[PDB]
């Protein structure tokens, strides 16, 4: 579950 | 929020070319730059994620690169199923952003526009309607510039241009210029012209037409 | 695998408010990932809206945090989105789509028109030859369509029968209401001689017109 730095 | 910039608008080449595309940033943004595809009346579809990494079922011929800041997405070679638009976007900072697109046009043989001016119909003009259409078909490049005079001024109010995308089968483009006035106008100006000026010569091509000219 | 479908009105009033459905397949949105909504105007321009993140956070574009806002229904796995005193500057294509890596998943999306107008039928005209203007060989006849909403309008030559050397153009807007325009280029051996007639066909107002290019006096 990696999400990028704009997401979350 | 750090504005995204497509370098090549629209690129225009031949089947099996090579094309790399620029997509290029405000501020630093790691390896978080995105490309997507969009063939015509479709939705944008993953082609390539981080910078690099190919998205699951994006075949060989589109490799991307760069660091936070320049990136290119590069296609060895260049099919017909790959003329769509390209975006890109970053998904680093807050506000994700996309960039204006690059649309991958095809290349062919120049072609002069067939242009065609008609009078209003009867059939309008008899509820007060006055329009007069022109159709620029079939031509190539894109780039062309169309011009109503009447009895021979400029005209600007009125004008409404279409165009059509490029053509799947000649690779052309087509146009149709529209002019509308109240029938009042319409008569008390004789001489309607339609003057284009495409690059496939040096004088402008224009159709015209005497309204006291049955 | 995944699955994405947006839904909801296609047209509205200005200054009214809506909302937008996405509803998925294959996937919780209480799992993982950002359900993000998407828009993109008549230019091909993408526009990042707002998310509302698998555990339940919700972030919007700055410029449009005004008037929208993301909600959902993780029983029926589906989540809204609604904008407020809408403009014109508002219609276009909205995407639903999930991001995680770049955005993964997308769907159809759905058209938005954002406009005071009242269904009315179109005006159908002939378009004949000038009676100077046709290059030999071929001849090229017309058909304007004006005034008419909404989209989409419907347009063929003899009933199909004519598909070679046509041209119909995108609807642009004359006012707040549509007018698009067809062509046909035709062996000069044809026109006079033989019958050709478009066939224009607006399912909106339920409008049906056959005309016919006659030549002009």
């Amino acid at each position: 579950h990696q999400l990028d730095p704009a997401f979350g | 929020d750090i504005v995204l910039t497509q370098s090549p608008k629209s690129m225009s080449m031949s089947v099996g070319e090579k094309v790399t595309l620029s997509c290029k940033a405000s501020e630093n943004v790691d390896t978080y730059v995105s490309w997507y595809q969009q063939r015509p009346e479709q939705p944008p579809a993953l082609l390539i994620y981080g910078a690099s990494n190919r998205y699951t079922g994006v075949p060989d011929r589109f490799t991307g690169s760069g660091s936070a800041t320049d990136f290119t997405l590069t296609i060895s070679s260049v099919q017909a199923e790959d003329l769509a638009d390209y975006h890109c976007g970053q998904s680093y900072s807050y506000p994700l952003t996309f960039g204006g697109g690059t649309k991958l046009e095809l290349k062919r043989a120049d072609a002069a526009p067939t242009v065609s001016i008609f009078p209003p119909s009867s059939e309008q003009l008899t509820s007060g309607g006055a329009s007069v259409v022109c159709f620029l078909n079939n031509f190539y490049p894109k780039d062309i510039n169309v011009k109503w005079k009447i009895d021979g001024s400029e005209r600007q109010n009125g004008v409404a241009n279409s165009w059509t995308a490029q053509d799947s089968k000649d690779s052309t483009y087509s146009m149709s210029s529209t002019l509308t006035l109240t029938k009042d106008e319409y008569e008390r100006h004789n001489s309607y012209t339609c003057e284009a000026t495409h690059k496939t010569s040096t004088s402008p091509v224009v159709k015209s037409f005497n309204r006291n000219e049955c | 695998q995944v699955k994405l479908q947006q839904s909801g009105p296609g047209l509205v009033k200005p200054s009214q408010s809506l909302s937008l459905t996405c509803t998925v397949t294959g996937y919780s949105i209480t799992s993982d990932y950002a359900w993000n909504w998407i828009r993109q105007f008549p230019g091909n321009k993408l526009e990042w809206m707002a998310y509302i993140s698998y555990s339940g956070s919700t972030t919007y574009n700055p410029s449009l945090k005004s008037r929208i806002s993301i909600t959902r229904d993780t029983s029926k796995n589906q989540f809204f989105l609604q904008l407020n005193s809408v403009t014109t500057e508002d219609t276009a294509i909205y995407y639903c789509a999930r991001g995680g890596t770049g955005f993964d998943y997308w769907g159809a999306g759905t058209t938005l028109t954002v406009s005071a107008a009242a269904t009315t039928p179109p005006s159908v005209y002939p378009l004949a030859p000038g009676s100077a203007t046709a290059a030999a060989s071929m001849v090229t006849l017309g058909c304007l369509v004006k005034g008419y909403f909404p989209e989409p309008v419907t347009v063929t030559w003899n009933s199909g029968a004519l598909s070679s050397g046509v041209h119909t153009f995108p609807a642009v807007l004359q006012s707040d209401l549509y007018t698009l325009s067809s062509s046909v280029t035709v062996p000069s051996s044809p026109w006079p001689s033989e019958t050709v007639t478009c066939n224009v066909a607006h399912p909106a107002s339920s409008t049906k017109v056959d005309k016919k290019i006659v030549p002009r006096d």
